[PDB]
């Protein structure tokens, strides 16, 4: 126990020696103006310890204070009764309804998975947005960054796949004991618009029966954005592998993240410009992005799947660029159809899909599922690329030759791409996709030859 | 209570020892001459304290006496239809002691305390009060003003006097439980007041500007944003609304403005009618705007204020229509004070901290249900005012997120005298998604159906006008002379209004609606014209597309009856063709 | 003494004993020199001081460094006999007539204008010229900057509009009596040349007996830079609101008031800013342009006029930015018009001016001036798109109308912007625009209606 500080401070502030504070331990400080704050004691000295204040500097005093450790580390409960329920906020939820049980307390700091305790994907998720998990082929072998930009909404997009994945048994892959319709979703950070969108989402989606909303309520201190990550995802880590299960860390936009992280690194004097966005950025997020694999000798798991958009529409700023960086490829949507009216417009002229091959294969989803995964890639690629010499030489430059490429990317647009937000199942996308393989002839294709052409029309 | 002396003058903030055992915000008077300041961070036995006025010859070591309990803000009546600052210091006071020309060591109170206001009732002895709905009803000539005790502020009441205008600082109630109170309550600076749940706009939007509501809904509660630089036609937008605008209350605030701009406003302000109140606008509109002749530290202390005050009208049914203009400049003062601090600019050449107080301004202003169960709303219309028009300046590319609507208005569109002038290629609302279901609910039914359709006409004549139509409209085909015909509709009845006259820039949900709708059922007769073969000569010549303009002229009044005969005669022109 | 001498690193100086010094300070300083010297005490302790030596840093020694206390207070005269007189500098003889007039020992800054004791603009000033008065209105106590360029003479055409400037309210019914012709200027690191050129204007014509100069010359020391505005400033308050006279304060050269400032704050520990200029500018440039503005009752007020340089007026730096939130306006300078000799060189679409009618009405200024106004801005601006395009758009296809819109500019640059040294008014100014239009037909004259040409054609 400590009594007296020596600095009033915002983000972090003296604390006479040290003798038992531990890294990362969980002080209670009442400040005398009837408050009381918390923190994690994250550098320890014998000259002056700096404990994470937890609020504004408003509102304290050195009339009485208290520096006292509750415990060693951060710790909190994981009930089995977590699914199915929305647990909004943290520490204390506040989901607006009286909190569930901490059946088992066990850290919230981060379990780490040993890189030999791993395994090839083997599970596929059907999703009700046909166009990505064609393609781009949505496995939980990979955790690619979908990137919604600036004047493209990052809400509605994300709103939709909530409801809109489903199970099977072998369209799938794995059973539908292997996954259930629960989910998990951790805030980054959210805002204003973020927030007043999602509200109507709950009541509509089954925040109350199939997914669980971690929160950090939009309106909480800036030190809050750097808990509820590594918190909301060790709860799942544990159902997930110890319990069995399959769920999906849906995120959501990474700016916020790097705003309130900010703050910390020029009040300790560490790296907080990359190029106007933290150096330091990728070292707490190894954690994040290390359970985000597939284990080995336990089934189920955890896959993050980033969400995040972009202050321009450029990539200039470290915002994407860094992410790119940390993790694999990219999804993304940008707006070159979002202007003209599709939803949801997609568009993966610079993507990459890491693995698409692995994962599913043949019979794990359809026969036709590894052949059409690059197909369309380029069919549709070559489409636009016509667009671009037409109008260089003239007003044409096109072929007999192009013509067939041409309307290959009209077949593709609205039939294909734009579709509401009405489910799709992986049948009725690629049973579909091969009679608009019908524009170009058949046989000898670019990636398919003849052994899928005389099955599927 | 405290007393202590001065260790260092760094410029306008001052280090200074003997203040121990401080409670953070005070009133405080730096030496002898008086300069304002407030006490902020401590270190040991000595603070930092950030002290709104200059110096020109205070010695170090001089007395310092503060007040040692936390500044407040105080709301009571007097606040509407009074001239306030934000540092919550009436403005009216100051030039009656400082004359033509601010003077040092001239400090006033924080409310209207010197005149008697009026009073009635709402609580009687031997009853307990309920926080947050509550306490007793100034009745303002001007605008009707509860003035209501804060929540969590339970006990009997005790001795309430009956009607008669009596003073802020003479009690007109008292609390028989203690802590007792007069008419003023005070309320923490950045402490906000708890809600029963979360709410979502659903109360119509009406600015008084077609295209500016009509297209784009945000809302009762949205968060808006009109980019580029304050003034050069965008002036249109800002006074227009409050005029009309469907708010109770108005508040306007400043940080960093303009000159002889910032003056025309003021003065033309009571000039400005409101047609709920009859005559002056002033009336219910509070004051609180910070110019850069105001004090170094006026800007940083702005906000919070405002914020508040705003809520307190929101606690008593009462929506308000907040103004926080100059945001860009805001942070002039910020990064001033941080540079003689630890806390430098390390982002994009300002605070890492601009981050956190930009994005909460937005996250304590909205529709909500407050603990007295009343609901109001906190809408902002954010003047930025970058230098470009760049996205690679902090404030920007932060909005731009957090915010959902930005209003560009152009150059162009403007100086053609139709009113507004909004470039809707380079607007955006992202609140309309979802609030398509409550538009329809209370407004009308096919209201959504009408605005998403007819948006199209943009569209296809943006890429048309161009040089497309550069050898005339009568050489190209008579689908794309469509876009054209339906298009005079448009412009000289949808998109044309006037800031000169009073009986067109007033507008409402019915008006508004007719006329979206009755260019609807002229492009489904325009489109049966050319499937029929009839004349572009006579189509541009029916007197359906002057029953549109007369009714335009008319504020709502003869709308009525001009619907009764104006879309009947649409009917039967290209029936009499 | 006042020893406890460190650091003396240039014109720094620490001392201790600074218990019985002030900020906002100036001191005499004793060396065995004999110099006699000044500098103002900044960020002051009961220990460590930092005076900047008035004259170099050579002669400080270690034997004497007492101070005889002039006063903690600040000094400032405010005049009256200054209405008529030259100085260069602080307040240097040069006519021999002494420094300053006492009344009062006024501080530097006393602080701005009370913002509900400002009135709207409601008169107009006249600088002889035609384009910046006729098409954009230089109205009452308006701040309106001219960004300048680098590479061009900015000082020449500044004073050379000097002379031309003599107000005309005559059409609104008032005198130059009770609009009187107060030329007050400080400027700061002029040239050996132009410094000589300035007071050459003055002298030529009756002009000198009734305007002040201050110029701190660019071997005159950085410190005393600073200060010569605020000099003139708090004597310019008692000129124009307290005597009703009419100033019109003439600013040249910012980019040196802005670099000698940059050295103060550096050493106050106050960090400078983006592009090295400072960002505690903000605060101390409003103080000069914010004395600006009509006061309620008081007829007299100051009109601001503030001259900066830029490399090509470019808004890369803060010198713009800053400026241009509390000023209103701007007005560039073209390559073209200087080098054909068309002076002063503004711009088409480039060039506004904020307010132009809220300071002149009909009848005021010519009641056809509303329409005449917004003419010659789209009128000219149709010229400069084929003010080269001759030979580029071939003589294989070439028009009346625009044709005859080459013959306008030409004429339009030779009469109406340039007029020489030549004076002018509101009318002979008016006279110009009209002639020129007359080449035009009516079907070419949009912006003015039939009942003004009516009038005028």
């Amino acid at each position: 126990e400590y009594t007296g500080i020596t600095y009033i401070s915002g983000p972090l502030l003296f604390v006479e020696n040290a003798k038992d504070l531990a890294y990362g331990a969980i002080v209670d400080i009442k400040d005398g103006t009837g408050r009381v704050r918390g923190g994690q004691v994250i550098e320890v000295s014998e000259e002056y310890a700096v404990i994470q204040v937890f609020e504004e500097t408003t509102g304290l005093d050195l009339a009485t204070t208290s520096v006292s450790l509750v415990e060693d580390v951060a710790r909190l409960g994981v009930s089995k009764e977590m699914l199915g329920r929305r647990f909004n906020g943290i520490g204390k939820p506040i989901d607006g309804l009286p909190p569930i049980t901490p059946e088992k307390r066990l850290p919230i700091t981060g379990l780490p998975l040993n890189p030999v305790a791993r395994r090839k994907p083997e599970q596929f998720i059907q999703t009700g947005i046909s166009t990505i998990d064609v393609m781009n082929t949505l496995v939980r072998g990979q955790k690619l960054p979908i990137f919604s930009g600036s004047g493209l909404p990052a809400n509605e997009i994300a709103a939709q796949i909530a409801r809109q994945a489903t199970v099977r048994p072998d369209l799938s892959g794995e059973g539908e004991k292997e996954e259930p319709f629960a989910v998990v979703f951790a805030a980054m950070g959210i805002t204003q618009r973020e927030l007043s969108y999602f509200i109507q989402e709950f009541e509509r989606t089954g925040a109350l029966s199939r997914s669980v909303l971690f929160l950090n309520k939009a309106d909480d201190p800036t030190i809050e954005r750097i808990l509820t990550p590594r918190m909301a995802l060790t709860v799942a880590e544990y159902l997930a592998f110890e319990h069995d299960y399959h769920v999906l860390v849906i995120l959501t936009d990474m700016t916020n993240y790097c705003e309130a992280l900010r703050e910390i690194g020029a009040a300790r004097e560490e790296i907080p410009g990359r190029r106007g966005y933290p150096g330091y950025m990728y070292t707490d997020l190894a954690t994040i992005y290390e359970r985000a694999g597939v284990v080995e000798g336990k089934k189920g798991s955890v896959t993050q799947i980033p969400i995040l958009s972009m202050p321009d529409d450029d990539r200039t700023h470290p915002i994407p660029d860094l992410t790119g960086y940390i993790t694999e490829g990219q999804i993304q949507l940008s707006r070159e159809l979002h202007r003209k009216g599709i939803y949801p417009p997609i568009d993966p002229l610079p993507s990459l899909s890491r693995l698409m091959n692995n994962g599913v294969g043949k019979g794990k989803t359809r026969e036709d599922h590894k052949q059409v995964s690059d197909q369309l890639y380029s069919a549709y690629a070559n489409g636009v690329d016509i667009r671009k010499l037409v109008a260089i030489i003239g007003e044409d430059a096109l072929t007999e030759n192009d013509r067939r490429y041409l309307q290959f990317a009209d077949a593709f647009e609205r039939f294909f791409i734009n579709q509401g937000q009405q489910n799709r199942s992986i049948e009725e996308s690629l049973q579909i996709a091969w009679a608009l393989l019908s524009m170009l002839p058949q046989g000898e294709l670019k990636r398919i030859s003849k052994d899928h052409i005389g099955k599927y029309y | 209570m405290i007393q202590g002396v001065i260790q260092k003058i760094a410029g306008p903030a001052v280090i200074a020892k003997g203040m121990l055992g401080a409670r953070m915000y005070d009133i405080c008077k730096v030496g002898e001459e008086g300069l304002v300041g407030e006490i902020i961070r401590l270190d040991g036995d000595t603070a930092f304290v950030q002290v709104y006025e200059d110096t020109s010859g205070l010695k170090v070591g001089e007395p310092v006496v503060s007040t040692g309990l936390p500044l407040a803000v105080e709301l009571g009546p007097g606040m509407l239809n009074g001239i306030y600052d934000g540092i919550q210091r009436p403005l009216e006071r100051i030039r009656e002691k400082t004359g033509i020309y601010i003077t040092r060591g001239v400090v006033v109170h924080a409310l209207d305390r010197e005149k008697k206001w009026a009073w009635t009732p709402m609580v009687k002895p031997g009853d307990e009060v309920r926080g947050g709905m509550v306490l007793g009803t100034v009745p303002e000539f001007g605008f009707t003003h509860k003035i209501l005790v804060p929540p969590d502020v339970r006990g009997r009441v005790k001795e309430v006097k009956p009607a008669g205008e009596y003073t802020v600082e003479e009690p007109v109630v008292v609390l028989e439980d203690g802590t007792e109170l007069k008419m003023y309550h005070t309320w923490p600076v950045r402490r906000a007041r708890p809600v029963q749940r979360k709410l979502d706009p659903n109360t119509p939007f009406l600015t008084g500007m077609r295209i500016l509501d009509v297209l784009f809904p945000v809302a009762m509660g949205g968060t808006a944003a009109i980019p580029g630089p304050f003034g050069s036609g965008k002036t249109v937008t800002q006074q227009s609304l409050a005029k009309w605008s469907n708010a109770d209350v108005v508040v306007y605030v400043g940080c960093g403005e303009r000159g002889n701009e910032m003056t025309d406003v003021l003065v033309e302000f009571p000039e400005l009618t409101d047609p709920k109140t009859g005559g002056p606008l002033m009336h219910r509109t509070v004051l609180i705007a910070n110019t850069s002749n105001m004090p170094v530290a006026a800007r940083e202390a702005s906000i919070y204020v405002g914020v508040t005050i705003a809520e307190y009208f929101r606690d008593q049914g009462f929506s308000v229509a907040l103004m926080a203009d100059s945001t860009s400049r805001w942070a002039e003062a910020l990064r001033e004070i941080s540079s003689r601090l630890e806390e430098m600019p390390a982002e994009e050449g300002y605070p890492p901290y601009l981050a956190a107080r930009l994005a909460a301004f937005y996250e304590r202003a909205g529709k909500v249900i407050t603990l007295g169960g009343e609901e109001g709303a906190v809408t902002i219309v954010g003047a930025v005012s970058p230098p470009g028009g760049d996205m690679s300046e902090p404030v920007t590319q932060s909005t731009l997120r957090i915010v959902g609507a930005f209003w560009r208005l152009d150059a162009s569109l403007a100086f053609r005298r139709h009113f507004p002038a909004i470039n809707w290629n380079g607007s955006y609302s992202l609140f309309t998604s979802a609030l398509d279901p409550w538009y329809r609910e209370n407004v009308a039914e096919d209201y959504p159906e009408l605005r998403d359709a007819i948006s199209e006409l943009l569209q296809r004549e943006a890429g048309l006008q161009e040089i497309v139509q550069l050898v005339g409209p009568d050489a190209l085909q008579d689908a794309e002379r469509l876009v054209i015909e339906v298009g005079r509709i448009i412009r000289e009845d949808f998109l044309q209004q006037n800031a000169y006259h009073e009986v067109d820039a007033y507008c409402s949900m019915k008006k508004a609606y007719g006329i979206m709708k009755m260019i609807l059922a002229f492009y489904k007769e325009a489109e049966a014209a050319i499937k029929r073969g009839v004349s572009i000569d006579e189509i541009l010549q029916l007197p359906v597309l002057e029953r549109i303009g007369r009714a335009r002229y008319v504020s709502e009044e003869e709308f009525p009856a001009y619907f009764e005969e104006a879309m009947k005669e649409i009917q039967g022109a290209f029936k009499a063709l």
